[PDB]
RNA sequence: CCGCGGCGCG
């Protein structure tokens, strides 16, 4: 799927293109409870839902709950997956 | 939460839930193969929500095990053959069982 | 693009990338 | 006591919904159950469990035959003697009565059976909202995908199910669809009772004649016959009820008012609505629209009738599948 | 941070099994190949059939002359005790056996080793004579091995042929060899390296977390490694389609593997060519360090 | 059976391209079954295309003038398909 | 990972991540508290320098402490070296469908034939098993299927031999050495967990019999048969790559 | 006192004494358990005809 | 013999008190023990004797068929005074070798 | 599961 490939040094605007948000807090899991933090080295308003298709408040468990962000976590609808790339 | 020994794994069969003792222990001499079950090992699955089978059940029946999740130790594949000897140790400050 | 694969390649520079 | 059980009666978001001795005796008998299977010798349980004050109790019946039914707790003629000359094949006595079980294994089972169980009450009060009208003109909406049919997740305290046939074909119960219909048949589904939504039927599409008009429903459309193919078409004599106007309009709406919105929810059909009259020939000539009749003629001796008609333009006269002639004669 | 530990002891049985690594005492080291029923092996006059066969090749190439030797002495060697089993078997008197016995420990050259039994006891005797019935033993320094000719002359303690060797037959052919062949007692050791915890096979399980391949290692079902000198090994051949479906298939293409396992078991056989994300991820490591890196087209 | 593929290498003067047609020849019949040409022997569809082109009956443009016959007759017979059908309703 | 007990272990990158975002939340502090210049001097040489190990590790710095004395793995390390990611995942990779033994010689085995234990056929066709089942309508649903065949049917060896009876495999010895160094062959299925071999082919291997392990690798398409049967048969090549010396002495 | 005198009554002729307990007629479902009583077996006095060991 | 039912015993690894071997040797020396047998084909022995001294087949209980050829091959041996050993044997009529290992294939009594 | 070192084999 592709003929060629490029390599170049880096805007920071597209840098920041590439990017879904900045990692603020240094917290890496909660414990006891072991779900990310917001704005943590993991997270998932920033990288994604740990489990398919499943906010972390969990009121969208269903197939054609796509794409849409729960207002109680900022976090999509989608199988786990988009984590490698995104 | 702690951890648990017993003799009790949901999802199998009472074949595999049969070598072991009352206190979750198989028996010393009971010949093995492979893939088969060595100790019944649970641990603290969580509740971290509350469903009506949990709202009702758990309080008909008052156990409050009550889900529980299963970490039980299994036969690596390939080896066989007779367990000769099963040796415990606990922890000072806590409970011990028959075997022991 | 060396073995037999040389001759699917032929026709894939031959018909595009051309 | 334990208490626990009148705590779980007094829940009661899905208690009260049920009976309050549903939990009480279904669910008792569940469990009662699980400790039969737990038990090696499978003993009967006729579970004499009461949730009044808190003594969970049980009881095993006898399962009196004349042979080793319930052998763990039978019973038989062989002791007939022993219990007063009244043992028999079908009686059901309590021959013994459980205490208390904590039995995490059969905790397992309850998992397995008991839930099943809570899942079954769900299905009696499924059943209990599904056809609660034993058959009416309702709305439905597909959320679930199965093959050879159409599911659908829908309310109702229950799902929903389409076939193939009784839906349209082209367009079925899916993602981005809506059914509308009456169908009195509520039978048990797959994890629990369903209801049915079916635009197809004659029920959901020729039911329209009384909904479409406004007003058909209120006994001022004499709608004589209400004839449509599931989903396809419609070609119906309706008439006005006492008002000798010309009701085919007014199946077929003001300015398209119920003619492609008669059906809009059967899968998007485009029908036409007859004419009628006080005399025996026009109604004859209009039953079979769009028919052309420059001539008539009845026999009263016999159940046979002469409704000629031309063939240039008049190809719903005889039809090609029976469009309008099918439901002309009726 | 535990409650408790519960060890487990099991026990395997295990037998000998065609593949084993097998060896002796002068780096003639060697594998069984097969097994086979007593009456194949050759036999001889006597009725006795041999147990081990082993090559003579490895003889002059690798100079191991004194296996040989040792062959030699092992022939001699349990030749004494078949006679002393004779003889006690038929319940002789023992000082037939104590003049026999001190045939055997004063024969050779002037050794410093000197016994004699007519001072041991009668009976310490006797039991000594039983303990020796399974051949007996014998010792030579390390750098003070016993002459050929001493070697010969115990064998003219027993009963067997000066050169050390005999006329065999073979079972399947029944008759003599064209040249005489020599036999004896070799001992004989057993490797750890079985074959059986070495043999290991994984059509399909768990992959890698961090990238999506299979394991390594007997243990949690591992795969074969494929190397790199292998992949020019094929790259040497015209074996496009044979690489490109084991490098893309069987080892990456998370979705082009559940496809083909349907294709597998519908009969189909058609590769699905896809994208290794492998590559992909080193290619997001690569954008890790701020620097562009993109595919041009499709 | 089938042991080498020496004659079909001297038939078709290329290893490479011995191994393409034979790929798609056995791809036509494994998927979207047809007849072999050649009695087997209880043998899968591999061996039996190394039977058919070395029996110099098979080669690459011999597969090409099927196929695109084949092709055009089913483009004809899609035709008169459709036309039957518009007629159907005439 | 979630490893025994709920501890948790992860790469060392998590450590440098972790460590820059802290001084990073110091500094952006240290800007409002508007710290005189000696002490902000110190933070951003700080910050800059694990910034640094961050993208190359103890170069510089000596960043050797991730676990004690073991220095923690960076992104320079990422890709650097034997066990980075070109050499260590890209050419080489680990692939499934395959399996390893010792060898045996085979006398009675035809020069275009392999050994093969049964159990290894078993454990690896069984994607082919389970088609031909349900083609024969034995099993009806591929749970059927591996529930019958791990309780070894005796009709599964039928359908086995069939499966196999037209299929190349491939062997391959781990010390790798050159085109003659994989063959393919026919298999046969002999008893046992050894693989016998052909004699002739063990001079082309190099390989003695003291105990050498080497691997099998299966193809599945109908063109990576093609090529197989085309190519890697050992009637195929019976002259040297290098020269024109013949491979098939007897030894 | 035999086991096939005890099983020389059939199911329900064996009901020649009502003195046993409750526990006695919950025990009785053992000899129906054990597949040889309390099923309408009859011997002939002791055995039955396929008691013979001859 | 096929089997064998050791009473003081768990596995053939263990011991029991008051023998001065282990139960492998007992294994082998009842191996390499022979016997003769015309009427019956699935015959039962069994053998209860006390007291200081060797163990030979002669102690074994004999049978009418039962026979043994060399009765006076060792079985075991007893150190104990108060060492009381028991078992019950299990022989069994057939032909060729076969290994203990294939017996897996009962999968439901043993 | 993640890796460092050691040993052994080829
Ligand atoms: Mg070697
Ligand atoms: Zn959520």
């Amino acid at each position: 799927e592709f003929d060629a490939i490029k390599i170049a040094l880096a805007s920071p605007d597209m840098i920041r293109s590439w990017s879904f948000g900045e990692v603020k807090k240094p917290e890496t899991i909660n414990y006891r409870t072991f779900k990310p933090e917001r704005d943590g080295l993991f997270c998932a308003r920033i990288f994604g839902p740990v489990k398919d298709y499943e906010c972390l408040c969990g009121k969208y468990k269903r197939l054609k709950h796509r794409g849409v962000i729960c207002e109680k976590c900022g976090v999509e609808v989608t199988q786990t997956k988009v984590r490698r790339e995104r | 939460g702690p951890e648990e020994i017993t003799a009790d794994i949901p999802n199998v069969g009472e074949a595999a839930l049969s070598k072991l003792d009352e206190s979750g222990i198989v028996y010393i001499g009971a010949e093995v193969t492979g893939g088969d079950i060595l100790v019944g090992k649970v641990t603290p699955k969580g509740e971290t929500q509350l469903t009506p089978e949990e709202k009702l059940l758990r309080a008909i029946f008052g156990e409050k095990a009550s889900d529980v999740k299963d970490s039980s130790l299994r036969v690596p594949n390939g080896v066989s053959g007779t367990v000769i000897d099963v040796q415990v140790f606990t922890r000072d400050g806590v409970e011990k069982d028959k075997r022991a | 693009p060396a073995g037999t694969g040389y001759a699917y390649h032929q026709d894939r520079m031959r018909r595009r990338a051309a | 006591m334990n208490k626990e059980i009148l705590a779980v009666v007094e829940a009661v978001s899905n208690e009260k919904a049920l009976p309050r001795e549903k939990i009480f005796e279904a669910l008792e008998s569940a469990l009662a159950t699980a400790t039969k299977k737990k038990y090696e010798q499978e003993i009967d349980v006729r579970v004499q469990i009461d949730r009044k004050s808190g003594d969970f109790d049980t009881f095993r019946r006898w399962l009196v035959v004349d042979e080793v039914t319930q052998p763990t707790k039978e019973i038989t003629l062989e002791a007939a003697r022993y219990e007063d000359e009244s043992l028999n094949l079908g009686d059901y006595v309590e021959d013994q009565i459980e205490s208390v079980t904590f039995d995490r294994i059969t905790t397992q089972t309850a998992k397995q059976v008991i839930v099943q169980k809570v899942r079954e009450a769900e299905r009696a009060m499924v059943v209990d909202q599904f056809r609660e009208h034993e058959g009416e003109i309702i709305t439905g909406v597909v959320k679930k995908v199965n093959r050879d049919n159409i599911s659908l997740d829908l309310g109702n305290n229950a799902e929903a199910v389409i076939l193939r046939e009784d839906m349209l074909p082209r367009e079925n119960f899916r993602p981005g669809d809506r059914v509308r219909g009456v169908l009195y048949s509520v039978r048990p589904e797959a994890r629990g009772a369903q209801l049915f939504v079916t635009r197809s039927k004659p029920e959901m599409l020729i039911e329209l004649f009384r909904i479409e008009v406004p007003e058909i429903g209120e006994e001022v459309i004499e709608i004589k016959a209400a004839a449509r193919d599931p989903g396809s078409r419609a070609k119906i004599a309706v008439k006005t009820n006492d008002k000798r106007i010309d009701p085919v309009g007014a199946c077929v709406g003001m300015r398209g008012a119920r003619v492609q919105a008669v059906s809009t929810e059967l899968g998007g059909e485009r029908i036409d609505i007859v004419l009628w009259d006080d005399n025996p020939a026009q109604f004859v000539i209009n039953a079979m629209a769009p028919a052309d009749v420059a001539s008539i003629v009845v026999d009263e001796d016999k159940h046979t009738m002469d409704i000629a008609v031309e063939a240039g333009n008049l190809a719903q006269a005889i039809g090609r599948n029976g469009q309008n002639v099918r439901l002309a004669s009726q | 941070g535990v409650l408790k530990i519960v060890k487990v002891y099991l026990a395997v049985k295990r037998r000998i099994q065609p593949g084993d690594k097998m060896a002796g005492r002068h780096g003639n080291k060697g594998v069984i190949s097969k097994i086979n029923p007593i009456e194949d092996m050759p036999y001889d006059e006597n009725g006795t059939p041999v147990d081990i066969v082993l090559n003579p090749l490895g003889v002059p190439s690798r100079m191991n002359i004194g296996q040989i030797l040792e062959t030699h002495l092992g022939m001699a060697a349990k030749g004494i005790g078949d006679k002393i089993n004779a003889m006690l078997k038929q319940q002789q008197e023992v000082a037939k056996l104590r003049e026999f016995i001190q045939r055997a420990y004063d024969l050779g050259a002037d050794v410093r080793q000197k016994v004699d039994l007519s001072t041991f006891s009668d009976e310490e005797v006797m039991r000594l004579a039983e303990n020796l019935r399974k051949g007996m033993p014998i010792a030579t320094p390390v750098f003070d091995g016993a002459k050929e000719a001493e070697i010969k002359e115990l064998l003219k303690l027993g009963d067997l042929p000066t050169s050390g060797q005999i006329r065999l037959y073979d079972g399947r052919t029944g008759e003599q060899f064209e040249r005489p062949v020599t036999v004896g007692y070799m001992y004989m050791l057993k490797l750890n390296h079985l074959v059986d915890d070495k043999m290991h096979a994984r059509s399909t399980g768990s992959y890698s977390l961090v990238t999506q391949q299979p394991l390594g290692g007997k243990a949690q079902f591992g795969g074969q490694r494929f190397g790199e000198m292998e992949v020019w090994a094929l790259e040497a051949y015209g074996a496009a389609y044979t690489l490109q479906e084991m490098l893309t298939v069987k080892s990456d293409d998370v979705n082009g593997r559940t496809k083909m396992y349907k294709n597998i078991v519908d009969g189909n056989h058609q590769m699905e060519p896809g994208m290794p994300e492998s590559f992909n991820v080193l290619l997001k490591e690569i954008r890790s360090l701020g620097i562009n890196i993109e595919l041009e087209d499709e | 059976a089938r042991v080498t593929v020496q004659d079909a290498v001297e038939k078709i003067g290329n290893r490479f391209d011995l191994v393409l047609v034979a790929a798609r020849r056995a791809r036509q019949m494994q998927v979207g079954g047809k007849d072999p040409l050649v009695p087997e022997e209880n043998d899968k569809t591999t061996v039996i295309a190394l039977r058919e082109i070395e029996e110099g009956l098979i080669n690459n443009q011999i597969l090409d003038v099927r196929e695109r016959q084949e092709q055009q007759e089913q483009e004809a017979a899609e035709l008169q398909a459709v036309t039957a059908i518009a007629e159907g309703r005439r | 990972v979630p490893l025994d007990g709920g501890r948790f272990a992860t790469s060392d990158l998590n450590d440098l991540y972790r460590r820059v975002i802290n001084r990073n939340n110091r500094l952006k502090r240290l800007l409002d508290l508007a710290a005189p210049d000696i002490i902000v001097r110190n933070e951003k040489r700080m910050l800059q320098e694990a910034v640094d190990a961050l993208l190359d590790n103890g170069r510089r710095g000596r960043a050797i402490t991730g676990s004690n004395k073991r220095p923690l793995k960076s992104l320079a390390d990422m890709i650097k070296g034997k066990q980075g990611r070109f050499r260590q995942n890209l050419l080489g990779k680990r692939v499934d469908y395959s399996g390893r033994s010792v060898i045996t010689v085979g006398p009675y085995l035809r020069l275009h034939q392999c050994g093969l234990p049964k159990k290894m056929a078993l454990e690896l066709f069984k994607p082919f098993i389970y088609g031909k089942l349900e083609l024969r309508g034995l099993a009806t649903t591929i749970k059927a299927a591996k529930k019958m065949v791990e309780r070894e049917e005796a009709v599964v060896w039928d359908i086995l031999d069939e499966v196999i009876r037209e299929h190349p495999v491939l062997l391959n010895r781990a010390p790798t050495l050159h085109r003659l160094g994989i063959q393919a062959f026919e298999p046969v299925l002999i008893e046992g967990k050894a693989i016998q071999l052909h004699p002739l082919v063990c001079a082309a291997y190099n390989a003695d019999f003291d105990g050498d392990q080497m691997a099998v690798h299966v193809p599945l398409t109908l063109e990576a048969q093609l090529e197989a049967r085309a190519l890697m048969m050992s009637t195929n090549n019976i002259l040297s790559p290098a020269n024109g010396e013949p491979i098939i002495v007897p030894s | 006192h035999y086991i096939g005198d005890l099983v020389q009554r059939t199911e329900v002729e064996l009901l020649k004494t009502p003195n046993l307990g409750k526990k006695s007629l919950t025990e009785i479902k053992d000899v129906l358990a054990s597949r040889g009583l309390s099923l309408g077996m009859r011997l002939e006095n002791w055995p039955p005809a396929s008691i013979a060991d001859e | 013999v096929t089997e064998v039912e050791i009473d003081g015993v768990l596995h053939e690894y263990s011991t029991k008190e008051g023998v001065q071997e282990d139960i492998l040797e007992i294994l082998l020396n009842l191996k390499g023990l022979a016997v003769r047998v015309q009427g019956k084909d699935e015959v039962i022995l069994t053998l209860n004797k006390s007291g200081i001294g060797p163990v030979t087949a002669a102690d074994i209980t004999h049978d009418g068929d039962v026979e043994i050829v060399k009765p006076q091959h060792v079985i075991c041996h007893l150190t104990d005074e108060n060492a009381s050993i028991s078992m019950r044997i299990k022989v069994q009529r057939g032909r060729g070798y076969v290994p203990a290992s294939t017996r897996i294939h009962s999968e439901e009594d043993e």
